[PDB]
């Protein structure tokens, strides 16, 4: 999952 | 949540396997700047300006730039005595067969600085490299980094770009590539490397306490570690300067400083  | 370090104690002395999520609030107590907060500011950006691909796209000298002065600046940086209760925790506890294990959004390695062994760094290192074209990632300690950033990197409003070629930015040294360096750290909008997250998927499976210090609990996919943790019944605790969208959802909240809570907590 990606970095926010 | 329970305000109790009386109960946290109790659970604390049994604990085996015991996982701990650090984030900024660690780092912010050693004086580390984030360049987060309201009015947190580079030359006239923020990290939310600078810490992503259309920035390294756009100006990769001037995101160099940023990064040296944020290397540089470490010289002077020390852990606190939240590192250091963290890190003194994990290795009274590991003589007893105690597993402590750190999981750090943070990229200014003072966990290691402190004496961490078990650290899972999720968001890279101001010390690491990784290569555009190569991939290949490196330890990188060196002041400056390369020398055309010797004495860049300045931060007040109204410095100059250095506008370094990209042939001078750091190049790396594999056998045969030269490709440009970037810092090995997550971007906003990047995805975390599927090796570290299967690392904290394990840790998390198994812990028996869980503590989540410093962290706004905004930033995913980090912010849904202590979830999953309390999932299993696991309590969690949560040590901030404030209250977090996430804290109604944890068994403990300690308000105050990390450095001045995490001592008692982990004594
Ligand atoms: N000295 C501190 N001790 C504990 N928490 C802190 C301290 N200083 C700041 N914090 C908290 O750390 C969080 C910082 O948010 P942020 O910059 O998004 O870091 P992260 O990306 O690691 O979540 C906020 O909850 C902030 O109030
Ligand atoms: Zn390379």
């Amino acid at each position: 999952f990606s970095k926010q | 949540p329970s305000s109790s370090m009386a109960d946290f104690r109790k659970f604390f002395a049994k604990a085996k396997h015991i996982v701990i999520i650090s984030g900024a609030g660690v780092s912010a107590e050693s004086g580390v700047p984030t360049f987060r907060g309201a009015g947190g500011y580079w030359r006239k950006w923020q990290a939310q300006d600078l810490a992503t691909p259309l920035a390294f796209a756009h100006n990769p000298s001037r995101v160099w730039e940023f990064y040296h002065y944020r290397r540089e600046v470490m010289g002077s940086k020390e852990p606190n005595a939240g590192h250091r209760a963290i890190a003194e925790c994990e290795t009274r506890l590991g003589k007893q067969g105690r597993r402590v294990v750190v999981i750090t959004l943070n990229i200014d390695e003072l966990h290691r600085k402190a004496g961490t062994k078990n650290l899972l760094e999720i968001h890279g290192s101001l010390f690491k490299t990784r290569c555009t074209s190569c991939g290949v990632v490196a330890e990188n300690y060196k002041s400056p980094i390369c020398p055309a950033l010797s004495g860049k990197g300045a931060p007040e409003p109204g410095t100059q770009d250095a506008s370094i070629p990209v042939e001078k930015l750091p190049r790396c040294e594999e056998a045969g590539c030269g490709g440009l360096l970037r810092p090995h750290v997550v971007w906003f909008g990047e995805n975390l490397d599927p090796a570290i997250l299967e690392e904290v998927d394990r840790e998390l499976a198994h812990c028996d306490l869980c503590l989540v210090v410093g962290t706004s609990s905004v930033v995913y996919p980090a912010a849904m570690f202590a979830p999953q943790v309390a999932a299993r019944g696991v309590p969690v605790a949560e040590f901030n300067t404030e209250t977090t969208p996430a804290t109604n959802r944890f068994r403990f909240h300690f308000q105050g400083p990390c450095g001045t809570t995490l001592p008692e907590a982990l004594a």
